[PDB]
RNA sequence: GCUGGAGAUACGCUUUGACUCGGGGAUGUCCGAAUGGGGAAACCCACCUCGUAAGAGGUAUCCGCAAGGAUGGGAACUCAGGGAACUGAAACAUCUCAGUACCUGAAGGAGAAGAAAGAGAAUUCGAUUCCGUUAGUAGCGGCGAGCGAACCCGGAUCAGCCCA
RNA sequence: CUCAGAAGGUGAGAGUCCUGUAGGCGAACGAGCCUGAGUAGGUCGUUGUUCGUGAAACGAUGACUGAAUCCGCGCGGACCACCGCGCAAGGCUAAAUACUCCCAGUGACCGAUAGCGCAUAGUACCGUGAGGGAAAGGUGAAAAGAACCCCGGGAGGGGAGUGAAAGAGAACCUGAAACCGUGGACUUACAAGCAGUCAUGGCACCUUAUGCGUGUUAUGGCGUGCCUAUUGAAGCAUGAGCCGGCGACUUAGACCUGACGUGCGAGCUUAAGUUGAAAAACGGAGGCGGAGCGAAAGCGAGUCCGAAUAG
C-alpha cells in the first residue's frame, strides 16, 4: 500500500492489507500444515512374530510353575516386537486454497505493517561477486543485524546471496508464509509478478 | 447395509425413519378386520438412530 | 515473528491418554475388552423382521430449476438454452426439468427437458415460453 | 520418535523414598514398601489432625476438676457456675490458669459456687 | 570404527619437509619431518618429545631405563613455511619445471 | 611411501614410479547342475590321445545335419499347474475366510497383457496394462453373514507389425 | 574471501589450519473362386466375472456329437422379429505397472533391554535331524600405556614418574538402586507388634538453618498391608523375594456421525496427475448443498393410497 523501489516508485504500491493487523490464528494453520506437509513420514517399528524374528511356542501353558506366555516375540518380552510403534505416515493434506491465497496476502501484509521493501533495477550488484550484494544492502539500510528474504528473478542478482547469516535467496516467487515470516525482515525486489 | 435396501426403514425430509406393518403379511390372515388392507406406512425414530448408518446413500 | 505466532484459541484439544490414577483403567469393567464384534445385536432383528420387496430401477431424474431464481430476483435475463455457469445446474448428464416456485410477471426464453404444466402455465401468463427438444 | 521412561521414574521414586525417614527396615528403604505405609500414613495424618484437637480438649477438661475438686467442686459444677455467670466466658484453655495460677483459679472458684448457689 | 580418515589421506607436506608447530605444546617450533603416515596421520617432527620408561622385560639386559625416543603428530601442525613466516599455503604452480607442483603463498617454491 | 585387520620382531621393496586406485588380461588345486565311472560333498578307481618323464586335452544326458542351444543358482516381484484350515456367520452344512497360506513349474530385469467375431446404446468409442473417478452405485447372497462390478469422464504412457 | 557460510577432522565451539565446498577441467581402455474347422454350435458334467442354477446370457473346458463361406457367420443377459456393433478358430511386439539381494541420498527414525538376531554371529550354545539361537560397546588429546623402589610365589596393591586429571591404569566415561560392609550419633535385655500417625519430654546438631528447625529417642493417645475380585477383604481368598530397566486403548480410509475452530458462503471443494522444488502453484474428472412423494412408471410444491376425502 505504500512503499518506494529501487529505481524510484513503479506507479505506486496498493495491493491490499486484510484489516485487522494480519491474523496469528490463520496464519499458524498455514505454518502448520506447511511444515506437516513438507515433512517426510518414516518410521522403525517391528510388531510381532511375522516381523520380529522368534517362531514357535515355549515351556507349555499348564504345570511348569511359571507364567502362562507362549511366545518370545510379544511386546511384554525384552527384544521382543512392539506394539503400537510408528510405522510410516504421510502427514500430508491440502489445505483449502482459499487460505494458502489468503495466508501470504496476510503475511506480505506483515511485513507491510512493519518494514517493507521491494526494488528494480538492483544492477548495483555488478555481475555477483557477493560484494556488492553486502554493499548494496547497506546502501539500501540492511545493517546485518536483521535476516533478509531475497525473492526476485535475474538469476545474477541472486548468484550473490547467501552471506554470514541473514541473506537467504527464494527465486521468483516460491515465496510461501514460512520463509517470509521466519525472517527479520524481506525484501521482495522485483515488483513485477507482484504485480 | 443392503439389507434395508429395498426394504423398509426409508429416510424422510426431516431425517425420520419410516417402517411397513407386519402383521400379517402374506400369509395366515384369514380372520375378519379390515385390519389385512390396513398394513401401511408407519415408523419410530426410537430404534431408528441405528437404522440410519444401515443404508445412508438413500432415503 | 514465527516463535510469536499463535494457536486458534480452541481449534483442538489433545487426545485421551487413559493411562493414570485420575480418569483411566477404562473401557466397561468386564466383558467390554480386548474388542471388535459390536454393531448391531440380538436374538431376531428388526430388520429382518419387517417386510418388503419392493423394486429398485431408478431411471430418468430431472435437474431441478427452481422457477422464483429466473424470474423477479437478477434480470429475468432469459435463461436460454445453456446458461449453466451463473445459472444452477452444475453435475447435469442428466435431464432438467422446470418446475413452479417462485413467480413475477416477466418475459422468459426455458430451454429444459421438461416442465411441470403449472409451471409452463406461469411461463407464458407472465409471457414468454418454455421450449422442449423434438 | 521414543520417549523412554529414563530420569522420570528415578526422580519420583526418590522423592517417594526420601518422605520416609525413620520408617523400620524395608520401610524406609525400598519404593514399594515405601510408598505404601503412606497410602495408610494419608489415613493417619488427616484423621489424628482434627483429633488432636479432641485429644487436648480432654486434656485441659481432666487438669479442670482436677483442680476444683481440690477446692471441694467438679468440672461439672464449676464450668456451670462459671456459665451461670454470663461474667465468666473464660472457657477455653482454662486450665492453664488452673495449674499454673493457684491464687487466681480459686477466687475463679468462688465466683462460680457464688453465682450458682 | 572411523580413526583419522576423515582427511582424504592424502597427505599435505612430505618425508623431508621443514615445519611448524600450530598450536599444541610449543606452538611455532620447527623440524624437518622424519616420519609421514598418511593413513592415520602421525607426522614425526623433531620437536616436542616425550621421556619414554623401555618395557623392563628385555633378552637384552635387564636395563628399561628411560629413553627419550619420539611424540607423534596429527595434522595440527602447520604445512612447509616459506616466506619467513608460519603461513599456510593454499596454491600450487606448474611453473620453475613443467613436471613438479611447487606450493607458495605470497612467494614462491618452498 | 609401503611392507592386509595383525596391534608384533625380522627380511625388505620403492622417483628405473612402489603402495592405493580405475579398466582389461593371465593363472585359477578339490567339491558343488558335476558332467569318464564310483561314491556315506570336497575323496576312491579308470580308459583314450600328444608325448621325454613332469604335465596338458577328452570321455554325462537332452534338441538337432551342423554351428550351437538346455540342465543349476536367485531377496521379493510376475505368470501358470495344484490347492488348505483355523476364523466369520455369536452353534453349523450353502457361504465366508480365499484363490489368501503353502507346493510345484517356467521366466525376465521386469513379467503378464495386446492390435476387437470387444465395449457398448451416442447409428458413440476405439489394442493392452496402470492411476484417479464412477461407487458401497448396479447387482450377487442360508437375499443371512457378507460379497461387490463395468460403461462415460479425467490422467501416466501411447506403436502396431507380420503369416496361412 | 564469498559462484565457496553444506559438511567432517584438528588438545574446547574455526567461513579464512586440514580435508572440502561453489566453480572449472579430465584420460588410453572402459561402460550407456477364396479368407484359418473335428472347430462355433449343441447335450451332459462344471466353472469364471456382481452371477450361489436363478428367467442364466456369454466365455471356459471333461465326455459324446457336430455348421455354414459373404443372396455367409457371432454377439447385443431365456427366446423371436427388427435394429444395430463386430469377423473367431495363426503368431510376435517396446512404453506407462511390480519388487527390492544390491549402491546412493535424505529423516519432528533408533542410540547399546533401543535399532537388524548380531555396534557382526547365524558364531557360542541346544536339537539325530528339519530347526532354533544368545549377551555384547567407551583409558587418554595424544600410549606418553607406568623404567625404578617396597610387601607378596603369585594375585594384588603403596610409592615414583608421565598426564590437565591416575579423583583416567588397562576387570580403564558417567556409575543411580537393591544388596554387603567399616566408623560415628542418639538408642535398645518385664514386652504383645501392618511397623505408622499425633502430642509432649530427653539427648545431639546448626551451610534454604536458632524455629513454626533438622536427626534420634522414651512415654501416652489413635490405628486391620497393597492390589484385584466381590452383596461383603487385614483377610486363613488372587498376585507379588527386593531394586532397576522393558511393558498395554494405536494407526489406517477421497468412509460414517457429532462437538469446537477457521476460510469462503445461494454456493463450497478438488483427485489422480503436470510443472516447479532450500519453497508451491497448476489440475473441474468428480464430490456435497439446491425438491419432495411413490413399490415403480411417473408427477411436482406438490406426491401417495383411493372412484372422491379422510389420511
Ligand atoms: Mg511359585
Ligand atoms: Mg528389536
Ligand atoms: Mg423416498
Ligand atoms: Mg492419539
Ligand atoms: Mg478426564
Ligand atoms: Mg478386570
Ligand atoms: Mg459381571
Ligand atoms: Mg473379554
Ligand atoms: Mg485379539
Ligand atoms: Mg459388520
Ligand atoms: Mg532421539
Ligand atoms: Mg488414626
Ligand atoms: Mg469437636
Ligand atoms: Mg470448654
Ligand atoms: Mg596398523
Ligand atoms: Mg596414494
Ligand atoms: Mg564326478
Ligand atoms: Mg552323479
Ligand atoms: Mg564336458
Ligand atoms: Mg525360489
Ligand atoms: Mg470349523
Ligand atoms: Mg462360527
Ligand atoms: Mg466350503
Ligand atoms: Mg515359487
Ligand atoms: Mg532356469
Ligand atoms: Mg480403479
Ligand atoms: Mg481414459
Ligand atoms: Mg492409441
Ligand atoms: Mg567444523
Ligand atoms: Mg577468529
Ligand atoms: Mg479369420
Ligand atoms: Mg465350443
Ligand atoms: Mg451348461
Ligand atoms: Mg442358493
Ligand atoms: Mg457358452
Ligand atoms: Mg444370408
Ligand atoms: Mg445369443
Ligand atoms: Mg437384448
Ligand atoms: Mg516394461
Ligand atoms: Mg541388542
Ligand atoms: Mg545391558
Ligand atoms: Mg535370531
Ligand atoms: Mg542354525
Ligand atoms: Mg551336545
Ligand atoms: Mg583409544
Ligand atoms: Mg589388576
Ligand atoms: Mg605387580
Ligand atoms: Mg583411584
Ligand atoms: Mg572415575
Ligand atoms: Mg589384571
Ligand atoms: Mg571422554
Ligand atoms: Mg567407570
Ligand atoms: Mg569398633
Ligand atoms: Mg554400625
Ligand atoms: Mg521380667
Ligand atoms: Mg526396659
Ligand atoms: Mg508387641
Ligand atoms: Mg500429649
Ligand atoms: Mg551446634
Ligand atoms: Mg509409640
Ligand atoms: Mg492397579
Ligand atoms: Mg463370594
Ligand atoms: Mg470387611
Ligand atoms: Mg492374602
Ligand atoms: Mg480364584
Ligand atoms: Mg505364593
Ligand atoms: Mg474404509
Ligand atoms: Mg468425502
Ligand atoms: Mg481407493
Ligand atoms: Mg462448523
Ligand atoms: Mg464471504
Amino acid at each position: 500500500m505504500a512503499q518506494i523501489n529501487v529505481i524510484g516508485q513503479n506507479g505506486g504500491r496498493t495491493i491490499e492489507l486484510p484489516l485487522p493487523e494480519v491474523n496469528s490464528g490463520v496464519l499458524h494453520e498455514v505454518v502448520t500444515w506447511q511444515l506437516a506437509s513438507r515433512r517426510r513420514g518414516t518410521a522403525s517399528t517391528r510388531t510381532r512374530a511375522q516381523v520380529s524374528k522368534t517362531g514357535r511356542k515355549m515351556y507349555g501353558q499348564k504345570g511348569t510353575g511359571n507364567a502362562r506366555h507362549g511366545d518370545r516375540s510379544v511386546p511384554t518380552f525384552v527384544g521382543g516386537g512392539v506394539a503400537f510403534g510408528p510405522k510410516p505416515r504421510s502427514y500430508d493434506y491440502t489445505l483449502p486454497r482459499q487460505v494458502r491465497q489468503l495466508g501470504l496476502a496476510m503475511a506480505i501484509a506483515s511485513r507491510q505493517e512493519g518494514g517493507k521493501l521491494v526494488a528494480v533495477d538492483g544492477f548495483d550488484i555488478a555481475d555477483a561477486k557477493t560484494k556488492n550484494f553486502i554493499s548494496w544492502a547497506k546502501q539500501n539500510g540492511l545493517d546485518g543485524t536483521e535476516k533478509v528474504l531475497l525473492v526476485t528473478d535475474d538469476e545474477n542478482t541472486r548468484r550473490a546471496a547467501r552471506n554470514v547469516s541473514w541473506v537467504s535467496v527464494l527465486p521468483v516467487a516460491g515465496v510461501n508464509v514460512y520463509d517470509i515470516l521466519r525472517h527479520d525482515r524481506l525484501v521482495i525486489d522485483a515488483a513485477a509478478l507482484e504485480i | 447395509t443392503h439389507k434395508m435396501a429395498k426394504r423398509r426403514i426409508k429416510i424422510t425430509g426431516t431425517g425420520k425413519v419410516m417402517a411397513f406393518k407386519s402383521g400379517k403379511r402374506h400369509q395366515n390372515t384369514g380372520k375378519s378386520g379390515d385390519e389385512i388392507r390396513g398394513k401401511g406406512k408407519g415408523f419410530v425414530l426410537a430404534k431408528a438412530e441405528w437404522a440410519r448408518m444401515k443404508l445412508m446413500l438413500p432415503r | 515473528g514465527s516463535r510469536k505466532d499463535r494457536k486458534r484459541v480452541g481449534r483442538g484439544p489433545g487426545g485421551t491418554d487413559k493411562t493414570a490414577g485420575r480418569g483411566h483403567k477404562g473401557q466397561k469393567s468386564r466383558s467390554g475388552a480386548g474388542k471388535g464384534a459390536f454393531f448391531e445385536g440380538g436374538r431376531s432383528r428388526l430388520i429382518a423382521r419387517l417386510p418388503k420387496r419392493g423394486f429398485n430401477n431408478v431411471g430418468t431424474t430431472y435437474e431441478v430449476v427452481k422457477l422464483s431464481q429466473l424470474q423477479d430476483l437478477e434480470d429475468t435475463t432469459f435463461d436460454r438454452d445453456t446458461l449453466e455457469a451463473y445459472r444452477l445446474v452444475r453435475r447435469k448428464n442428466r435431464p432438467v426439468k422446470l418446475l413452479a416456485s417462485g413467480e413475477i410477471s416477466r418475459a422468459v426464453t426455458v430451454h429444459v427437458d421438461a416442465a411441470s404444466a403449472a409451471a409452463i402455465k406461469a411461463v407464458e401468463a407472465a409471457g414468454g415460453r418454455v421450449v422442449l427438444p423434438e | 520418535p521414543r520417549a523412554k521412561t529414563g530420569i522420570v521414574r528415578r526422580r519420583r521414586h526418590k522423592k517417594v523414598l526420601k518422605r520416609a525417614k525413620g520408617f523400620w527396615g524395608s520401610r524406609s528403604k525400598q519404593y514399594r514398601n515405601a510408598f505404601q505405609t503412606l497410602l495408610n500414613a494419608a489415613t493417619y495424618e488427616y484423621r489424628d489432625r482434627r483429633n488432636k484437637k479432641r485429644d487436648f480438649r480432654r486434656l485441659w477438661i481432666q487438669r479442670i476438676n482436677a483442680g476444683a475438686r481440690l477446692h471441694g467442686m467438679n468440672y461439672s459444677t464449676f464450668i456451670n457456675g462459671l456459665k451461670r455467670a454470663n461474667i465468666d466466658l473464660n472457657r477455653k484453655v482454662l486450665a492453664d490458669i488452673a495449674a499454673r495460677e493457684p491464687e487466681a483459679f480459686k477466687a475463679l472458684v468462688d465466683a462460680s459456687r457464688n453465682a450458682r448457689q | 570404527p572411523s580413526a583419522g580418515s576423515h582427511h582424504n589421506d592424502k597427505l599435505h607436506f612430505k618425508k623431508g619437509d621443514t615445519v611448524i608447530v600450530l598450536s599444541g605444546k610449543h606452538k611455532g617450533q620447527t623440524g624437518k619431518v622424519l616420519l609421514a603416515l598418511p593413513r592415520d596421520q602421525k607426522v614425526v617432527v623433531e620437536g616436542v618429545n616425550v621421556i619414554t620408561k623401555n618395557v623392563k622385560p628385555s633378552m637384552t639386559n635387564p636395563q628399561g631405563g628411560q629413553e627419550q625416543r619420539e611424540l607423534a603428530l596429527h595434522a595440527s601442525k602447520v604445512a612447509l613455511v616459506d616466506p619467513e613466516t608460519g603461513k599456510a599455503t593454499r596454491v600450487r604452480k606448474q611453473i620453475v619445471d613443467g613436471k613438479k607442483v611447487r606450493v607458495a603463498v605470497a612467494s614462491g617454491k618452498t
